[PDB]
């Protein structure tokens, strides 16, 4: 969805892949504030006691035991660390069933969709443009930088499949609340799969510097109910 | 050794969870003083 | 060993032949973790009144002071210490004041 | 005389022209960085018209003159031809003749990179020059052209650097000093100069490549004709993750040796020390691609490169403890190199932990090319390269110039920097996690919120710089009457607890390292009869 | 041959050693004339080329 | 940081104006949009920062 | 007179001990504070739903 | 009423320039050589007028009529 | 050895040099063919004289800094042992920095020779490119490169056994036959069907070899430096430094084409 004026935390989940980097990133999280509250303990104990000690025990180097633990203390953590990591890295590849594939090709400073499935009545595709407004056009009560004047359609409980390309340079497809992010090469054709859970519009951006109108090229999509996408698709 | 510990260790704790609720929850500050 | 630490001090302190030795052993002895028998200390008391150096006699105390950590123990190296240091004359930092 | 600095073949001289050349760079990159925060620090342009370009050109720029005119000529071409040959007891390099080449060429290259800013055009295709947008149909001038030229001269004079580092650190040691036995500063220059060594020529045949192929119609890159601008992502990179380990190998020698000064105890543990700086290196260079997560690689390397640099965490955790150990139950002299040391230690973990976060693939796919990165290599650069910088600095410099610094107003200097810079790199990774992208000039309203905040933090950093120019001037001038008066402090190491004044007074420095020794300033000619260890 | 001979003129000759034979002012003036031309014309031409004139 | 905050606000006043939409009455009539969509479920659309 | 030794052992063993016990709480108030309320807020919308 | 192309053995991953480039000359091999029958020759149609961008097939039917196609369709 | 006479001499075995105007000469030079080259490119001058001028200082700037070197160590003499094992260590560590570009070179045509690109053909190399033929001139090249490596051979251990009319002609017959090499290579050149800008396969193919073909230059002056130094009595039995970095450079030289001839040649058809 949209940013919020001082927030400090992801914007809320759409997808069950989104859940899983919200999910994985407190479980690191979990362990990064242990070294974290050891590192920093130890810091401020030390320089406190020990800014007052005089004498100096200048003959403690090698510590057989300690070195041992601590060789072996960060190697455990990351062990366990990396279970959830890789759990979700191979189930996000799951394109086994999908029901319908867009096309996201983007011409420098802004973005072109087409829908090359053949579901509507038309069995032609639907390509259209998607410009940012301007701020001379910007009609009143409109989000800036974020708001286009045309947008993207895509269903709810539906396995969608994103396959995105670029014409002139470098530009990456981008939605924070859903957890896509795929560069976007000028010859290539990677893809996604993502499942949307709910109803509402999510903004996102364009990441990769691609010249001059970087800032200008926002990514609108919604989610409507299956029915609802049917009499969109037919009239577009 | 917990009678000569004690007098110590407790109170750095208490100095403990201020410093570092400071260098931490500073943005905390600004944005209750006047999100406005 | 604390046996052996105690009696290979016991003998360096006998060997000290001018005052940057004796404030080097004794830099020595007490930069060791564990704190030092009352009969090592007793060593170096000698070894400072051979050199003729009161100031260090006076930083024996206030080493172990620092060193002992405990507020009884320091009584308790102060008690078996009263002969030695009173024929010698050592004054302890809080007695002298300075 | 134009003999001695144009003719120059002694190193420190040409040590003193590195540090010259260092903090006029370094004050001309971090103006543009004040011009970016007054952009960013309200919605709308503000202060530049309109202009996108002349924003991305200002990026370039302060990146550039950030990484290769100020921290390489410092920690490497300052710090390392004037303290390597001290402490290994070497008169001077192996090759002073290319010594002297080795700088003169960067200058050369300051020329070619403000002529490519005034040409119409210029150059707003990040550090990272990207084939496709640095293409000739998408950048038609000589802008990039002149930019690339300047990147081989930087090139060449870190070569020519690093191949004289490796000779004479090898074989012009003194008669006791061997391999074994060295300073941990050497240590992590002869490392830095191998890892150089191996990684510029990538970088040099990649940049070649878009050279020939905007000028020479050469389908290196170009998509009609089976080229492919992934290729150049690999080439550039290969160079680019073990470039940031250029960059901090050398700013950990300088904590080891600050915190075993000030801190009246060796080292926790040496050699394994030197096992884990070497181990950071090594396998710097199996981890390249985690730059490339979202690029479109198959499932199965995405998993090799991320197992592959959660290793990194181990040898670097090692010298994360072993500092905490050394401190443990000595005495600590809290001064002003110490106390950037002791702040180093903290902004760097805290660097290090985002680090371990970015590095799982799978997490990835949402931090990257945000803001979140941003404040995350803000930590170990502005906070972890910079800061080793000033306490090198306020190291060596009383030995070097022989000019005291009047301690209290550099304390002033370090509380500034300290909540200046945690002011504007703390609040990026909340902009971050909202998904704020990088290198834009402006951005949606609701992301005004720490924007301000992080802008009004850049003048306090702004205001430090200004009084360490202040402190520089006063060291200059009048810096004799500093260590008469009782301004400044004279000895770095105090006396023990049972050593009388008087005995401190005859064996002044208990160093292990033979350039507190030396006379200040040294002398030409220093070693005539060589020195014996052990 | 004359290794022995250019030794002897070499060494004890107090001048800098790119002067010191006695053929080397047959390189060195005509060098520094064409070098001058080298480094000092392609300096005129960079305000010709911030305008934008093309020749 | 007096100086520094001092300084600030000066160079502050020799900018550009403000965008048009930061009226409070521009950000009031952003949540009507948000709302009727369904922004955030969990947590707040507020869009208000005046 | 007793042997007073291993002072920093102990003291070096409750230090470690305190750092994890110290960061112990700052990682549980984290995900059983923080984390595990964000979770339950989201299961009611969805929940309803 | 939603359908599309499944996943297919040999293009597991996330890079589909070949799976949509060996649709196209399948195709065309489909029909040109032993076109035979009209039926299974269509699972390639929809499948690279799906996943393929658009101006990628005028420039392929460009450079085939003109002779300069990469593929070999016969 | 009197105690006044070892005082009156270097005290460590390191030579010291004195202030020379090259190192920023060089420098100079550079930025003139920096900022030379990039304004022919895209006009701004008109022809390219200055381009020339450029490079002939920068090469005859670089020639009058070798000029030093041979002076230093055959009239001076400051290459003790210690400095003659430095040259000898920076000499094999600028080696591998010169393989390691040739390195970046092989990932580059294995990045697109493994996997075609699908603007090309289906294969490698692509279609309509009428490939070197591996036996039919290049095997010409393979055999002369070869023997350069048996006749520098007994050149250089003809020079340690004491004779100079077989080390003489050892070289005499190397530099023949290196001439031999960059000729025949200029007589492929000129009958090749396909040109640099022919694509991706067009690019790789001429920068590999194309490198290669300059470094060849650079060995035929280094061969012919050590002719006049020998015929002229500078180098001798036990000591020629400039000399046994140019065997080195011509046996490594001969690995790097080896491995051009399997992959560019052989793999690559
Ligand atoms: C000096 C510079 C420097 C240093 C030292 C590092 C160190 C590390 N960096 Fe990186 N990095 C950069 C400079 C640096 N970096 C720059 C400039 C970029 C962006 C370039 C660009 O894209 O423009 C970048 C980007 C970058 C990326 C790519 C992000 C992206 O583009 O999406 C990744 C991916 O993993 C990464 C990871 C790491 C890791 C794992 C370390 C590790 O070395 C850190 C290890 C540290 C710790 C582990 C903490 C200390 C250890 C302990 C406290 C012990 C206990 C630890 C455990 C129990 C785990 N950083
Ligand atoms: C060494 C490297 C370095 C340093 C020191 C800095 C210092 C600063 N940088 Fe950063 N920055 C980069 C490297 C660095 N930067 C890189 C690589 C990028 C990526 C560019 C790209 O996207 O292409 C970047 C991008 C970057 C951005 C994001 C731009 C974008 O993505 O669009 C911003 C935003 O505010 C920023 C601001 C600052 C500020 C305010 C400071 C400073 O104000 C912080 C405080 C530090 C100082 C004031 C310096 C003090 C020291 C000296 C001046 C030297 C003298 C001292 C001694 C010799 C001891 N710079
Ligand atoms: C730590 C050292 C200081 C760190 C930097 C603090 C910067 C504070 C700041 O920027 O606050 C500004 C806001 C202004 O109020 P606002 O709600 O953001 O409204 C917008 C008004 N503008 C920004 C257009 C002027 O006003 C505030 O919210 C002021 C809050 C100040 C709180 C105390 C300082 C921070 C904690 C210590
Ligand atoms: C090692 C780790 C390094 C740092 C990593 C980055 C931080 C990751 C997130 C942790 C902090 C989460 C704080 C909880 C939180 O978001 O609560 C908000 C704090 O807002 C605030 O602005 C309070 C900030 C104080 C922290 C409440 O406020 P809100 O964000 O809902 O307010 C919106 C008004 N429009
Ligand atoms: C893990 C995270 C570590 C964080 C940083 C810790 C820094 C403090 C290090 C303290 C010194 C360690 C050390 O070697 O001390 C040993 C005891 O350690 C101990 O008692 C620690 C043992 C491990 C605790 C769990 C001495 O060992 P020693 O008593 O054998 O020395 C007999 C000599 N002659
Ligand atoms: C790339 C340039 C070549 C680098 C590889 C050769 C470096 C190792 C050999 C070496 O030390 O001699 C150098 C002479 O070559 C040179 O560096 C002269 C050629 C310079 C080419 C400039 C373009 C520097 O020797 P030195 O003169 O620095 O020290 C002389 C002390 N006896
Ligand atoms: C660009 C890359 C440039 C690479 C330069 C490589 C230089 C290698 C040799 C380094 C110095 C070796 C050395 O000291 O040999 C001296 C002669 O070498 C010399 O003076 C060799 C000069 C000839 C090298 C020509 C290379 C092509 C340059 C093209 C332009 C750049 C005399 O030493 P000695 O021990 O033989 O003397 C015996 C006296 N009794
Ligand atoms: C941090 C929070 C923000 C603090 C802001 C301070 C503003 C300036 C005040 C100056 C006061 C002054 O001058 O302090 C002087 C004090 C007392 O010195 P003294 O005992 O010799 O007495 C002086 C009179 N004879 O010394 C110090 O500072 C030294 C202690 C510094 C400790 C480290 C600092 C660097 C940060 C490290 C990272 C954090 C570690 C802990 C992590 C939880
Ligand atoms: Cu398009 Cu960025
Ligand atoms: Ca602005
Ligand atoms: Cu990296
Ligand atoms: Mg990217």
């Amino acid at each position: 969805d949209v940013p919020t004026p001082y927030a400090c935390y992801f914007q809320d989940s759409a997808t069950p892949n989104q859940e899983g980097i919200l999910e994985l990133h407190d479980n690191i999280m979990f362990y990064l504030l242990v070294i974290l509250g050891l590192v920093s303990w130890m810091l401020y104990t030390i320089v406190m006691t020990y800014s007052k000690n005089p004498i100096a025990y200048k003959y403690i180097k090698h510590g057989q035991t300690i070195e041992v633990i601590w060789t072996i203390f960060p190697a455990v953590i990351l062990l366990i660390i990396a279970f959830p990591s890789f759990i979700l890295l191979y189930l996000c590849d799951e394109v086994i069933s999908p029901a319908m594939t867009i096309k996201a090709i983007g011409y420098q400073w802004y973005w072109k969709y087409e829908y090359s499935d053949f579901i509507n009545d038309s069995g032609e595709t639907v390509e259209f443009e998607s410009y940012v407004i301007p701020d001379e056009l910007l009609e009143e009560g409109q989000l800036r930088l974020l708001d286009t004047d045309t947008s993207m359609v895509v269903p709810v409980d539906t396995h969608i499949r994103f396959v995105v390309t670029a014409a002139d340079v470098i530009h990456d497809f981008a939605i924070p609340s859903l957890g896509i992010k795929v560069d976007a090469t000028p010859g290539r054709l990677n893809q996604v799969s993502a499942l949307i859970q709910r109803e509402g519009v999510f903004y996102g951006a364009c990441s990769e510097l691609c010249g001059t109108g970087h800032a200008n090229m926002p990514i609108k999509i919604e989610a409507v109910s299956l029915p609802k996408f049917l009499e969109w698709l037919n009239e577009q | 050794w917990v009678i000569t510990e004690g007098r110590r260790l407790i109170p750095e704790i208490f100095q403990w969870s201020a410093v570092l609720s400071v260098c931490l929850g500073w943005p905390g500050a600004v944005y209750f003083f006047s999100k406005a | 060993t604390f046996e052996e630490f105690t009696a290979r001090y016991e003998k360096e302190f006998d060997e000290a032949y001018d005052l940057f030795e004796v404030q080097r052993v004794l830099n020595n002895c007490f930069s060791y973790d564990l704190v030092p028998a009352p009969a090592v200390i007793e060593k170096a008391l000698r070894a400072a009144r051979r050199v003729n150096d009161l100031p260090t006699a006076i930083r024996v105390f206030e080493a172990l002071k620092y060193k002992v950590e405990n507020e009884d123990q320091y009584k308790a190296y102060l008690d078996e210490l009263k002969d030695v240091r009173q024929e010698l004359g050592v004054p302890l930092k809080e007695e002298l004041f300075p | 005389m134009v003999q001695r600095w144009l003719y120059s073949t002694n190193a420190k001289d040409i040590a003193v022209l590195y540090f010259m050349l260092a903090i006029f760079s370094g004050m001309a990159g971090t103006a543009m960085s004040l011009i970016i925060r007054l952009e960013l620090a309200a919605p709308g342009s503000q202060y530049l018209h309109g202009n996108s370009q002349l924003f991305n050109v200002l990026v370039v720029g302060h990146a550039v003159l950030m990484i290769f005119f100020l921290v390489m000529p410092a920690l490497i071409g300052g710090f390392g031809n004037y303290l390597l040959p001290l402490m290994i007891g070497a008169t001077d390099t192996a090759f002073p003749r290319i010594n002297n080449i080795a700088f003169w060429v960067l200058p050369m290259g300051l020329v070619c990179l403000v002529t490519s800013t005034l040409v119409e055009s210029g150059a707003g295709t990040g550090w990272t020059v990207y084939p496709p947008l640095s293409s000739i149909q998408a950048h038609s001038g000589p802008s990039v052209d002149l930019a690339i030229f300047a990147l081989h001269l930087t090139s060449i004079s870190s070569l020519l650097g690093a191949i004289n580092f490796i000779v004479t650190t090898l074989n012009m040691r003194t008669n006791g000093m061997t391999m074994h036995k060295l300073p941990l500063f050497v240590w992590s220059i002869f490392i830095t100069a191998f890892l150089l060594l191996l990684s510029l020529p990538v970088l040099s045949a990649g940049i070649t490549m878009l050279l020939l192929d905007r000028n020479f119609n050469t389908s290196f890159f170009e998509v009609s004709g089976g080229g492919d601008p992934i290729l150049y992502e690999h080439l550039f990179w290969f160079f680019g993750h073990p470039e940031v380990y250029i960059l901090i190998i050398p700013g950990f020698g300088i904590i080891s040796h600050v915190v075993s000064t000030y801190s009246k105890k060796p080292v926790f543990g040496e050699i394994s020390m030197v096992y884990a700086m070497a181990s950071i290196g090594l396998l710097g260079f199996l981890v390249w691609s985690h730059h490339m997560y979202i690029v479109g690689l198959d499932a199965d390397t995405r998993a090799y490169f991320t197992s592959a640099t959660m290793i990194i965490a181990i040898p670097t955790g090692i010298k994360i403890f072993s500092w905490l150990a050394t401190i443990h139950g000595g005495s600590i002299r809290l001064a002003t190199p110490m106390l950037y040391a002791i702040a180093f230690l903290f902004l760097f973990t805290m660097g290090g932990l985002t680090g371990v976060a970015l590095a799982n693939a799978s997490l990835d796919v949402a931090f990257h090319d945000t803001y979140y990165v941003v404040g995350h290599f803000h930590y170990v650069l502005s906070m972890g390269a910079i800061f080793s910088l000033f306490a090198g600095y306020y190291y060596w410099s009383p030995q070097i110039l022989g000019l005291n610094y009047n301690e209290k107003l550099a304390q002033i200097q370090f509380w500034l920097i300290f909540i200046g810079a945690n002011v504007i790199f703390f609040p990026m990774h909340f902009l971050g996690i909202n998904g704020m992208p990088r290198r834009i000039p402006d951005y949606p309203d609701a992301f005004a919120g720490w924007n301000y905040v992080a802008s009004i933090g850049s003048f306090i950093a702004t205001l430090s710089l200004f009084l360490f120019i202040y402190i520089l001037y006063d060291q200059l001038v009048n810096g004799l009457n500093n260590k008469v008066n009782n301004k400044s402090v004279i000895y770095n190491k105090a006396p023990d607890f049972v050593e009388s004044n008087t005995i401190f007074n005859l064996n002044t420095v208990k160093s292990s390292s033979i350039e507190f020794l030396l006379t200040s300033p040294p002398a030409v000619h220093s070693f005539n009869t060589p020195a014996v260890q052990s | 041959n004359k290794v022995i001979q250019l030794q002897k003129i070499f060494q004890s000759s107090t001048k800098p050693l790119w002067w010191r034979h006695p053929r080397s002012a047959l390189y060195l003036y005509p060098f520094y004339a064409i070098f001058a031309v080298a480094v000092v014309t392609p300096l005129l031409y960079i305000p010709n080329a911030i305008r934008g004139i093309k020749a | 940081l007096l100086f520094s905050v001092g300084l600030f606000a000066v160079v502050r006043m020799a900018g550009g104006q403000d965008a048009k939409t930061m009226n409070k009455e521009w950000q009031l009539k952003s949540d009507e949009y948000l709302k009727s969509k369904n922004a955030n479920p969990w947590g707040g659309y507020s869009q208000v920062q005046s | 007179i007793a042997p007073i030794t291993g002072t920093i052992k102990r003291r070096v063993i409750m230090d470690i001990v305190l750092g994890f016990s110290l960061g112990g709480v700052m990682a549980s108030y984290w995900w059983w504070g923080f984390h595990m309320d964000k979770i339950n807020k989201r299961e009611k919308f969805y929940a309803e739903l | 009423p939603l359908h599309t192309v499944g996943f297919d053995a040999r293009f597991p991953q996330q890079n589909q320039t070949k799976h949509c480039w060996q649709s196209y000359v399948d195709y065309h091999k489909c029909v040109n050589m032993k076109g035979e029958d009209f039926a299974p020759c269509k699972v390639f149609w929809k499948t690279y007028n799906a996943l393929c961008p658009l101006d990628w097939i005028e420039k392929w039917d460009d450079q085939r009529e003109k002779g300069i196609f990469a593929g070999d369709i016969n | 050895m009197t105690h006044l006479e070892r005082s009156r001499h270097q005290q460590h075995p390191f030579h010291m040099v004195m202030p020379s105007p090259w190192p920023i000469v060089v420098s100079f030079a550079l930025l003139s063919l920096a900022l030379s080259t990039a304004l022919t490119m895209h006009g701004y001058i008109g022809n390219m004289n200055m381009v020339y001028l450029a490079l002939f200082v920068l090469l005859t700037s670089s020639i009058l800094w070798f000029r030093d070197i041979v002076a230093e160590a055959t009239y001076l003499g400051d290459h003790t042992m210690a400095v003659r094992k430095g040259i000898n260590l920076g000499f094999l560590m600028f080696v591998l920095s010169e393989v390691l570009i040739f390195a970046g070179l092989f990932w580059a045509y294995f990045h697109s020779a493994m996997s075609p690109d699908v603007t090309l053909g289906a294969c490698w190399p692509p279609v309509g490119i009428e490939a070197v033929q591996p036996t039919e001139l290049p095997l010409l090249n393979t055999i002369i490169l070869l023997s350069s490596g048996a006749t520098v051979t007994y050149s250089h251990h003809a020079l340690i056994a004491g004779n100079r009319n077989k080390a003489l002609s050892g070289l005499l017959i190397t530099f023949w036959l290196i001439v031999i090499f960059v000729t025949c290579q200029y007589i492929e050149y000129t009958n090749a069907a396909f040109t640099i800008s022919d694509g991706v396969y067009g690019s790789v193919f001429y920068a590999g070899t194309g490198l290669h073909f300059l470094h060849m230059v650079m060995l035929a002056a280094m061969l012919g430096v050590n002719y006049w130094r020998m015929r002229n009595y500078h180098l001798t039995a036990g000591h020629h430094v400039g000399y046994e970095t140019t065997i080195i450079y011509t046996h490594v030289l001969d690995v790097i084409w080896l491995f051009l001839y399997v992959v560019f040649y052989w793999w690559g058809v």
